This record gives structure tokens, C-alpha cells and sequence, in this order.
RNA sequence: GGGGGCCUAACCCUCGGAUGGGGGGACAGCGCUUGGC
RNA sequence: GUGAAAUGCGCAGAUACCGGGAGGAACGCCGAUGGCGAAGGCAGCCACCUGGUCCACCCGUGACGCUGAGGCGCGAAAGCGUGGGGAGCAAACCGGAUUAGAUACCCGGGUAGUCCACGCCCUAAACGAUGCGCGCUAGGUCUCUGGGUCUCCUGGGGGCCGAAGCU
């Protein structure tokens, strides 16, 4: 088991109802891969530096989890399958290295 | 990689006495595990050559040690080599 | 991958035969509603209409499920991968939980004990078939229908496959094994994955005899004939084409399109 | 196509000839010119003076349709680089802005023998 | 002349999310600013760039903003 | 009258009988007539 | 497009501009006198599997070491085999120009190849032109990386100047 920071970015122009629907798939899949969650953050829509999928905006997420390091790749595969998912990105969790402290 | 626990299953099992973490018996066992790990890895990553050098080095290191143990005492050898099952 | 032979005889030094590793310890075919009679080297008048045929080994016909939509949602275990003398691909005898049994063209990766199924519901797990309009754009796929409800007809040869290029209305773009870009309908079913036994293209018949077992008679050159028989005839000593290369029936045969012009099927293609 | 006040000007300047093209806010061209259009042929086409004249001509032809405001966009390195721009100053068009959008790869395609 | 580091307090330079922090290292072109302008350490500059790039992928940072007035 | 697009019901293909469903579609096929290879 | 040209492309609408789509290959800024590797060599980002290396604690085995003919393994680019892939570039090849000539330097075209899978090939200015290991013999300065309460001490790398000495 290892700690990760699963980012996800979704289509902003979708309704808030289907937004919940895609969020549902995120959860089930998460569980199917034993991705027991933790401190989650959902910063909503934000300003994109470049049009991702012809769309100037995008809905953001961000998690933190423990799960078998083996099925972490398989997971990212399962996430991207949705059309309204624009940018999955798992990352190794890392203690805050800081400067100017 | 090998789990911190997985190492103890070995160390605790091969030490001649509590707190022993350096006896030839142990080092050999400790290599043997690490060796077979790499072995099984290269068994799928045929292209990974650099790592294969590691294996040669590690196999060599083990090879020397067994000379030494078989040298100063054939008893622990015929036994240890048998437990880990090698030379064939 | 491919079995070779030591040259203990000529024409045995070169011939390679396929390995049947995938063939799941199953010699006999599914005798059930599966095998069937078969025959015949020329048309319904007595006349030959396809030169150089016949003499092949005897063969039973394995019935293949090409529609696979008459059992929507009903899952099935992949009981076996069998040999099939009627196609380049290997087939998969699957036992439906329904209790029914059927043959499907066994794709690459598929192996016994898969929970394969077909329906709009189905996952994008390989072996599963579902209407094109549901398969994610990009997925390689095989055994595709051309029009809805008319069974598979595309990509069925060993190791063949077509890819989904995108959508547009009720149609989906495919790139056929040929390389053709085409708008196929959305409701047209297509089983996910690529066709099994891709090593096929690499066998080497080796001897003239091996071609005979495949029902292929020897094939004689136009040049080896007389003007009476063939355009290239008149072989007054190994002679060059009288110009320009032509069929036994007199039509040119080196670059000379034969597809019909005002075919309706036309506007659904892209070269 | 139609008559418009606001617009944009593209400056293509290579070491071998400079060329400008005026376009409406959408991007769709209205008029253009270059060292050849002016009359120069061959090596002269790369001249800053040539580039000047072409800029004025393209501007001149543009003001005819109704052009007045124009965001300037440059792509190149040619001698008529800023020169084409200096000519858009005195053009008679309101130089609303100036930007370098010269394309440049993040290292991908192998270049010619140079 | 304006060491980017001294222009802001304590910050986790591994965080690939705080735009206003990282953005102050990207210049008027998107070019990841040199260590001759950020003044950071060897290691600092590195783990920095990595986290910058991480951001540019989520769309939190530009790859190249066109050169403005000149 | 020409050109572009859509439609369905002729006409064609197909679907565990269908008086119907799906696909193509005023095209294609076929009739008479025109010139050509 | 060049020194200037011409071949070339363009009214069958090219170059220049915008939008939409397919595809291959390589990774700008960071980036450097930088890092890693036994060498060949290695660069966007992400995760998985894995080799080596360094510092600290002074806990463990107790000379178990060094070198190494043969043997085995790796080994840039080009090249070869079967089958993929082929955007850019590009030997050969074609044309333009140059020249006394110009199978070349320059220009317009252009195919293997460059990319992927697997199998061979085994060469090089494979250069530090410096075989490996261990101890010994002033220092000054720049840089990389680690430990210690830290204008300095202590390890391991990457440079420059230079004691003695060698040449
Ligand atoms: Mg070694
Ligand atoms: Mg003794
Ligand atoms: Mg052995
Ligand atoms: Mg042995
Ligand atoms: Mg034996
Ligand atoms: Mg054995
Ligand atoms: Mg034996
Ligand atoms: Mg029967
Ligand atoms: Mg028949
Ligand atoms: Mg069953
Ligand atoms: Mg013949
Ligand atoms: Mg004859
Ligand atoms: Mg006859
Ligand atoms: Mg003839
Ligand atoms: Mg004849
Ligand atoms: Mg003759
Ligand atoms: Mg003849
Ligand atoms: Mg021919
Ligand atoms: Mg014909
Ligand atoms: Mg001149
Ligand atoms: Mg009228
Ligand atoms: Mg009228
Ligand atoms: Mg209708
Ligand atoms: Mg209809
Ligand atoms: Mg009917
Ligand atoms: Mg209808
Ligand atoms: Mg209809
Ligand atoms: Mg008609
Ligand atoms: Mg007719
Ligand atoms: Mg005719
Ligand atoms: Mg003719
Ligand atoms: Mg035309
Ligand atoms: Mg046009
Ligand atoms: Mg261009
Ligand atoms: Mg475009
Ligand atoms: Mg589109
Ligand atoms: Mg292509
Ligand atoms: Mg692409
Ligand atoms: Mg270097
Ligand atoms: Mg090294
Ligand atoms: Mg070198
Ligand atoms: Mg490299
Ligand atoms: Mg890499
Ligand atoms: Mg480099
Ligand atoms: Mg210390
Ligand atoms: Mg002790
Ligand atoms: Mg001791
Ligand atoms: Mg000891
Ligand atoms: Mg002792
Ligand atoms: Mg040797
Ligand atoms: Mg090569
Ligand atoms: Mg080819
Ligand atoms: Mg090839
Ligand atoms: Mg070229
Ligand atoms: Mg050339
Ligand atoms: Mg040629
Ligand atoms: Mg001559
Ligand atoms: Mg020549
Ligand atoms: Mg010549
Ligand atoms: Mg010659
Ligand atoms: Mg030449
Ligand atoms: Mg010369
Ligand atoms: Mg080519
Ligand atoms: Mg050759
Ligand atoms: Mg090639
Ligand atoms: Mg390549
Ligand atoms: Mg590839
Ligand atoms: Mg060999
Ligand atoms: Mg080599
Ligand atoms: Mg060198
Ligand atoms: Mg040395
Ligand atoms: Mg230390
Ligand atoms: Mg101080
Ligand atoms: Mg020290
Ligand atoms: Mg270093
Ligand atoms: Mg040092």
C-alpha cells in the first residue's frame, strides 16, 4: 500500500446532475481497486492556461489514497474511459519539501 | 521491492544467534532472495541488460562466500547450500 | 511461434507448420448443432467458374455465430479454442450460462474461462461484442457487421482487425484491415479486440503437395498456353507479353480498376 | 470579407521575401502584398525597403475596404522584420497592438541540411 | 534584480497546484525562468521545474504565451 | 430547369413470419433512346 | 530559392490567414564549466518492475582479499533477416546552377534508411588516445551531493591553477 494524489479534470460545460454521475463512476472504480480514500479536495472550475479539448475551462478534483501499488496503473486506465474525463493523473505522494522557510 | 518484513523472515531464520545480521549464512540467504527476485524479473524483462550485470555481480558475490564457508567448514555448507537449494 | 523441420528431405527443409499451442486439448469439434456437410468445385451448371480448385482434404463445417445479438446480456464461459479447417482463424466454443452452446471466432488474448458476453451493456473487455456506437473511439475491433442485423463480415481473417477512427451522426468511422476509411452504421455490432492466430501469415507451404491438401490445383501461366487458350499464348520460346498483360478473358490485369462506378455504397467510403 | 473597422495584420518575413496579409478579427483575410507584388524579383524581395513598400500597399489596399484598427502579428526574421512594422505605423491604420507569434517547435521535426 | 524567491515567503515548492506561486517563475513567454533569475539552489531549481511541468499538464500553466508588445 | 441538404413510401438488401422492424433510397436496378471504348 | 540564378510550385487559384481532422518522429524553456552508468551510452510527464552508488550509527560475520589467459555477457552509427510503420530528414537516383569539366560543394525533387517487434552483425578518433586494486607525498579556488547547531568542521563526485617530484 502506498499514498497517492489522484488528480482528475472533467468537462465544465456538462450539467451538475451528470457531474454527480461521473463522480459516481470515480468512486466505484476506486473501490474496485481497493483505493481506500482520504482527505479529498474538489476545487471546481478554474482557468485553463490552454484550451483542453477546445474548452477554455475545466472542472477539477484531487484525492489522496492508499492502495496496492500494482493496480495503480490499471486504475488510471479505468478512469480515462469516460468521455467527460479530460485529464487523469496519479502521482506518488511526497512530504512537502520547502524553501525560503 | 522486497518488503522490510520479508527480509526478517529470512534474517531471523538464518542467523546463528539472536542479533546476528552478518554471518556468512545470512549474507548468502540475503543474496539468494535478492538474486531470485532479479532472476524472475529478467525472466520477463529480457531487454533489461544493465540489471543483468547486477545479477552477475550478486551471483558472484554469493559464489565466493560459499567457497569460504565450504572452506573453513564443510558442515554448514552441505547444510546451508541444501536449505536454500543450490549447486545443480 | 512456428514449428520448423530439419532437412531430412528436401521441401521439408523449408516448410514450417503452425504451432497449435492455443488449440485447447480438443481434437473433436462440437458435434452438436455445430458441424455440417460441405462440398463442390464449380457452379450449378456443371461448368467450372473458378479455375484450379478442388482435391482438398475432406472437411466438416463448423457453424459460427456471426450475429451474436440474439443473446444480449446472456454471458458465457469460454469453454475451448478449437481448430477450424474452414477459416484462417481459430474458433472459440463458448458455453452460455443459458445452457446454449455456440462458436465465435477466437480473438487474440482470449483464453478459456473468460466471462465473455455481448450487449450494449457489456464492458470493453475483449471478446465482448456491442454496437459500434458504444465502443470507445480508438478501440481496435473485429468481426464487424456492415449493415445492422446482417452478421459480421469485416475483419475475420487471422490477425486482421479494424480500428474506430471517430464518429459522425449515426455512423462511425472505421479503418478496415485493407486500410480503407469507411463510415459504418452505429447499430452495427462488432466484437472487441483483434482476430486470433496472427502468426498465420508466416507459415510456408514448403512443397507442391501441401498446396494440394488445401484444395489448390496447379495453376498454369497464360504464357505456357497457345493463342487459342489465352491472350499471352503463342509462346514461341519463352516470349515476353505481347502487350499488355491481360486475363484469360482479355481484360487488362496490371492496374485497372474494376469497382463499379455509380455504386450507392460509394459515398460511405474514403479511399 | 465585408467592410470592417477593426482587424489584424500578419507579417511574414523570411530572409528571402517579406509578405503581409490583412485580415478581419475572425482571421479571414482581406488583402495582401509582398516584394513580388510590388515589382521586385529575386534577391531584392528580401529587402526591408521592399518589405516597407509591400506593407504600405497592403495597408493602402486595406484602408480602401474600411480598415482602421489593426492588431499586428509578426512571424519571421527577415530584414523587413520591424521595417514592415515601421511602415504600419505611418500606414494610416491604427496600430492597436504588436505581437511575435513566430512558430517554434519544442524540438520534434528534423530540420533540413541546415 | 528581483530574486523570485525573496518575493514570497515559505512555500512547498513541490505543490503542483498553487498557480500564483509557480506562475511567478514563468516569464512573459511561458519559458521556465533560469536559475539566474529565480536564484534558487541546485536542488531547488530542479524539483521546481518538475512540479511546474506537472502543472502545465493539468492546464494550470502555459507552455508558451505569445510574446506581447515589442 | 440547374445545384446543395433532409425526409420515406416506390425500388433494392436484410431481420427468430413481416399487414411489420432495421439499412439504402428517387440513387441503384430495369425499359426505350444518345454517343463512345 | 540563391552569391546571383535557374529547375520547381501557382489562375485547374499557389504562397500568406483562420477553423476542423489524420499521422509519424523528437522532446524547447529548466539546461550548466550539471547529474547517472563498467563502457557503449542515457533527457517532456506519469505509474509500475529493477541495477549501481554515497552519508550516518560502530551493531553483525572475521582476511571471506586483489588481479584475471581462456569462457560468458554487454557493446554507438551503419548494415543484414521476417513482419510492421513511414511526418520530417535523407546515401543512391533525377533535374537546375556553377565550372575547362563538376558523378561535388549550392538549389528543386527523391528511395532505402532513420522509428517499432524479434533475430543477426560486433566495428570506431569504442579517446582521458591514460588496464584494475591498495598505501604514500603542500595547498588556493569554483561546483555537485550527503552528515553534523553550521561566517566552519567531516565524507563522496565533477573542474581550473599549482608543492615536491616526473617528463
Ligand atoms: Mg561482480
Ligand atoms: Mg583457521
Ligand atoms: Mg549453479
Ligand atoms: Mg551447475
Ligand atoms: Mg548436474
Ligand atoms: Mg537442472
Ligand atoms: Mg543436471
Ligand atoms: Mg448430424
Ligand atoms: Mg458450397
Ligand atoms: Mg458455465
Ligand atoms: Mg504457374
Ligand atoms: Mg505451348
Ligand atoms: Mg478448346
Ligand atoms: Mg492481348
Ligand atoms: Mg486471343
Ligand atoms: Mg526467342
Ligand atoms: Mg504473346
Ligand atoms: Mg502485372
Ligand atoms: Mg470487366
Ligand atoms: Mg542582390
Ligand atoms: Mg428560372
Ligand atoms: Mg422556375
Ligand atoms: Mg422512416
Ligand atoms: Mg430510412
Ligand atoms: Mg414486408
Ligand atoms: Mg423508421
Ligand atoms: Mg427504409
Ligand atoms: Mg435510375
Ligand atoms: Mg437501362
Ligand atoms: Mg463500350
Ligand atoms: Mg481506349
Ligand atoms: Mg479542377
Ligand atoms: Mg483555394
Ligand atoms: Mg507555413
Ligand atoms: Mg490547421
Ligand atoms: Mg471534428
Ligand atoms: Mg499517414
Ligand atoms: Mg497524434
Ligand atoms: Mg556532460
Ligand atoms: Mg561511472
Ligand atoms: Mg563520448
Ligand atoms: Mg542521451
Ligand atoms: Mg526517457
Ligand atoms: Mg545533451
Ligand atoms: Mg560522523
Ligand atoms: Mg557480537
Ligand atoms: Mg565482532
Ligand atoms: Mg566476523
Ligand atoms: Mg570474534
Ligand atoms: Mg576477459
Ligand atoms: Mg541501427
Ligand atoms: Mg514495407
Ligand atoms: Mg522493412
Ligand atoms: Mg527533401
Ligand atoms: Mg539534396
Ligand atoms: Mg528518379
Ligand atoms: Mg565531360
Ligand atoms: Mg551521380
Ligand atoms: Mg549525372
Ligand atoms: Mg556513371
Ligand atoms: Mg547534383
Ligand atoms: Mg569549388
Ligand atoms: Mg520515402
Ligand atoms: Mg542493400
Ligand atoms: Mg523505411
Ligand atoms: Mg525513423
Ligand atoms: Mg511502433
Ligand atoms: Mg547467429
Ligand atoms: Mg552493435
Ligand atoms: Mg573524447
Ligand atoms: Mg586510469
Ligand atoms: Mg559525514
Ligand atoms: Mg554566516
Ligand atoms: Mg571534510
Ligand atoms: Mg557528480
Ligand atoms: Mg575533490
Amino acid at each position: 500500500m502506498r499514498r497517492y494524489e489522484v488528480n482528475i479534470v472533467l468537462n465544465p460545460n456538462l450539467d451538475q446532475s451528470q457531474l454527480a454521475l461521473e463522480k459516481e463512476i470515480i468512486q466505484r472504480a476506486l473501490e474496485n481497486y481497493g483505493a481506500r480514500v482520504e482527505k479529498v479536495e474538489e476545487l471546481g472550475l478554474r482557468r485553463l492556461a490552454y484550451p483542453i479539448a477546445k474548452d477554455p475551462q475545466g472542472y477539477f478534483l484531487w484525492y489522496q489514497v492508499e492502495m496496492p501499488e500494482d493496480r495503480v496503473n490499471d486504475l488510471a486506465r479505468e478512469l480515462r474511459i469516460r468521455d467527460n474525463v479530460r485529464r487523469v493523473m496519479v502521482v506518488k505522494s511526497q512530504e512537502p519539501f520547502l524553501a525560503n522557510a | 521491492p522486497i518488503t522490510k518484513e520479508e527480509k526478517q523472515k529470512v534474517i531471523q531464520e538464518f542467523a546463528r544467534f539472536p542479533g546476528d545480521t552478518g554471518s556468512t549464512e545470512v549474507q548468502v540467504a540475503l543474496l539468494t532472495l535478492r538474486i531470485n527476485r532479479l532472476s524472475e524479473h529478467l525472466k520477463v524483462h529480457k531487454k533489461d541488460h544493465h540489471s543483468h550485470r547486477g545479477l552477475l555481480m550478486m551471483v558472484g558475490q554469493r559464489r565466493r562466500l560459499l567457497r569460504y564457508l565450504q572452506r573453513e567448514d564443510p558442515e554448514r555448507y552441505r547444510a546451508l547450500i541444501e536449505k536454500l537449494g543450490i549447486r545443480g | 511461434a512456428v514449428k520448423k523441420f530439419k532437412p531430412y528431405t528436401p521441401s521439408r527443409r523449408f516448410m514450417t507448420v503452425a504451432d497449435f499451442s492455443e488449440i485447447t486439448k480438443t481434437e473433436p469439434e462440437k458435434s452438436l448443432v455445430k458441424p455440417l456437410k460441405k462440398t463442390g468445385g464449380r457452379n450449378n451448371q456443371g461448368r467450372i467458374t473458378v479455375r484450379f480448385r478442388g482435391g482438398g482434404h475432406k472437411r466438416l463445417y463448423r457453424i459460427i455465430d456471426f450475429k451474436r445479438w440474439d443473446k444480449v446480456g446472456i454471458p458465457a464461459k469460454v469453454a475451448a479454442i478449437e481448430y477450424d479447417p474452414n477459416r484462417s482463424a481459430r474458433i472459440a466454443l463458448l458455453h452460455y450460462v443459458d445452457g446454449e452452446k455456440r462458436y465465435i471466432i477466437a480473438p487474440d488474448g482470449l483464453q478459456v474461462g473468460q466471462q465473455v458476453v455481448a450487449g450494449p451493456d457489456a464492458p470493453i473487455q475483449v471478446g465482448n461484442a456491442l454496437p459500434l456506437r458504444f465502443i470507445p473511439v480508438g478501440t481496435v475491433v473485429h468481426a464487424v457487421e456492415l449493415e445492422p442485423k446482417k452478421g459480421a463480415k469485416l475483419a475475420r481473417a487471422a490477425g486482421t482487425s479494424a480500428q474506430i477512427q471517430g464518429r459522425e451522426g449515426d455512423y462511425v468511422i472505421l479503418r478496415l484491415p485493407s486500410g480503407e476509411l469507411r463510415k459504418v452504421h452505429g447499430e452495427c455490432y462488432a466484437t472487441v479486440g483483434a482476430v486470433g492466430n496472427a502468426d498465420h501469415k508466416n507459415i510456408v507451404l514448403g512443397k507442391a503437395g501441401r498446396s494440394r491438401w488445401l484444395g489448390r490445383r496447379p495453376h498454369v501461366r497464360g504464357a505456357a498456353m497457345n493463342p487459342v487458350d489465352h491472350p499471352h499464348g503463342g509462346g514461341e520460346g519463352r516470349a515476353p507479353r505481347g502487350r499488355p498483360p491481360a486475363s484469360p478473358w482479355g481484360w487488362q490485369t496490371k492496374g485497372l480498376k474494376t469497382r463499379k462506378r455509380r455504386k450507392p455504397s460509394s459515398r460511405f467510403i474514403i479511399a | 470579407k465585408r467592410q470592417v473597422a477593426s482587424g489584424r495584420a500578419y507579417i511574414h518575413a523570411s530572409y528571402n521575401n517579406t509578405i503581409v496579409t490583412i485580415t478581419d478579427p475572425d482571421g479571414n483575410p482581406i488583402t495582401w502584398s509582398s516584394g513580388g507584388v510590388i515589382g521586385y524579383k529575386g534577391s531584392r524581395k528580401g529587402t526591408p525597403y521592399a518589405a516597407q513598400l509591400a506593407a504600405l500597399d497592403a495597408a493602402k489596399k486595406a484602408m480602401a475596404y474600411g480598415m482602421q484598427s489593426v492588431d499586428v502579428i509578426v512571424r519571421g526574421t527577415g530584414a523587413g522584420r520591424e521595417q514592415a512594422i515601421r511602415a504600419l505605423q505611418a500606414s494610416g491604420l491604427q496600430v492597436k497592438s504588436i505581437v511575435d507569434d513566430t512558430p517554434v517547435p519544442h524540438n520534434g521535426c528534423r530540420p533540413k541540411k541546415k | 534584480k528581483a530574486k523570485v524567491k525573496a518575493t514570497l515567503g515559505e512555500f512547498d515548492l513541490r505543490d503542483y497546484r498553487n498557480v500564483e506561486v509557480l506562475k511567478r517563475f514563468l516569464s512573459e513567454t511561458g519559458k521556465i525562468l533560469p536559475r539566474r533569475r529565480t536564484g534558487l539552489s541546485a536542488k531547488e531549481q530542479r524539483i521546481l521545474a518538475k512540479t511546474i511541468k506537472r502543472a502545465r499538464i493539468l492546464g494550470l500553466l502555459p507552455f508558451t504565451e505569445k510574446l506581447v508588445r515589442k
